[PDB]
């Protein structure tokens, strides 16, 4: 309510919506006001702040439990579709034969999916592009991102415009930035973040990027 | 000379284009051979093609198809036809809409394509008996648009 505000103004010690504002009212903090809960129990409601949670509502959109917030309504003129054990396709999409997608898998539109590869509870942006004999199981990809042939990626977030060469390989909890080129014959570890810039993680763009390292 | 044996047109068209089917080609034929006559009455045109037809129907083993076609054409023509005025405008009119048949007749293969592809579906398995034209250009089209699918084919004795 529009008391809210000026409430916030006094009451200067207030700074979480919950650790401080709630408290203090129930508490009598505050002068002696009333606040409700107003429980669903049907529909969906959640907010993204965690890696934990990212993964998590994905596949809760993935799976339609957010109607008609989903791929296959295409708010923003998308061209999806819904296919069968939860798999989304795009328009001008090129998939190989003996490529095979399994189920929680969404692919974005003007990406290419090479040969004898297998993709799994993934989601891929657009503009992207596969290589061949490839691996991946629970990852995230967004736009204009390419993978090398014969590399096997699992549980991990890979930013926008991304490069990884062939004969790579890339395990659960990694988490890579925009620019972020990794060479050929090469691991990243568990959880083993890394940027494009000089901050605080541990991540340098040219190839090799993590025994072989750039910027150091 | 004149007009020979128009199974010789006929049978031309088969070897100057071979895919194109028996239909296509007699309907091919009769436009010429009402082309290159001149009948002063409209009697003598339509007592032409008859003969023209029937000869062409008893030429081929009375096909069904052809046979058809043909009968198909005749009713096309003389549909519309009408005498007025001066006597030019009947074979006009007749090789004119004649012309108009052919080309609405060999495109028809391509309407089919564009309207059959879409029962191919990603992944599905198709079942066909014998060889047909008309579920090659369906089948390519699929293709060509770059879908998956496997086919089963009938040894369609004899």
């Amino acid at each position: 309510s529009n008391d809210v505000p000026a409430l916030f103004t006094e009451n200067f010690d207030y700074q979480d919506i919950r650790k401080d504002f709630v408290y203090g009212v129930l508490t009598s903090d505050l002068l002696g006001k009333k606040i409700h809960c107003h429980v669903a129990k049907e529909n969906y409601a959640a907010r993204v702040r965690s890696l934990q949670t990212y993964d998590a509502i994905s596949k809760d959109v993935l799976s339609r439990w957010v109607y008609p917030f989903v791929p296959d309504s295409n708010l923003l003129n998308q061209t999806f579709s819904y296919q069968r054990h939860q798999i989304y396709k795009e328009e001008d999409v090129v998939l190989a034969r003996s490529c095979i997608i399994k189920a929680r898998t969404l692919i974005g539109a003007y990406t290419k999916v090479g040969d004898a590869s297998v993709v799994a509870n993934t989601i891929i942006g657009r503009n992207c592009t596969i290589g061949s004999n490839c691996s991946i199981d629970s990852a995230f990809l967004w736009e204009d991102v390419v993978i090398g042939d014969n590399c096997r990626i699992g549980k991990a977030i890979l930013a926008n415009s991304v490069k990884i060469g062939n004969n790579c390989s890339i395990e659960d909890g990694a988490i890579v930035a925009a620019g972020v080129v990794i060479g050929d014959n090469t691991i990243i570890e568990k959880n083993k973040r890394l940027t494009t810039f000089e901050s605080h993680s541990q991540g340098t763009l040219n190839d090799p990027s993590l025994v072989g390292i750039g910027g150091r | 000379q004149g007009e020979f044996d128009i199974v010789q047109v006929y049978k031309k068209f088969l070897q100057d284009d071979p895919e194109i089917t028996m239909p296509v080609a007699a309907i091919e034929a009769l436009v010429q051979l009402l082309s290159r006559s001149q009948a002063k009455t409209i009697s003598e045109f339509m007592d032409i093609l008859q003969n023209g037809s029937n000869t062409l129907k008893e030429g081929v083993q009375n096909n069904i198809s052809l046979s058809a076609g043909c009968d198909i054409f005749q009713r096309f023509v003389t549909r519309s036809l009408h005498d007025v005025g001066d006597f030019e405008q009947c074979k006009r009119h007749l090789v004119e809409n004649g012309k108009l048949f052919i080309q609405r007749a060999r495109a028809c293969r391509q309407r089919i394509a564009h309207l059959g592809y879409p029962l191919i579906r990603d992944g599905s398995v198709i079942l066909t008996h014998g060889f047909s034209r008309g579920v090659a250009a369906v089948l390519l089209a699929a293709a060509k648009r770059h879908v998956r699918f496997k086919v089963f084919v009938t040894e369609s004795r004899p």
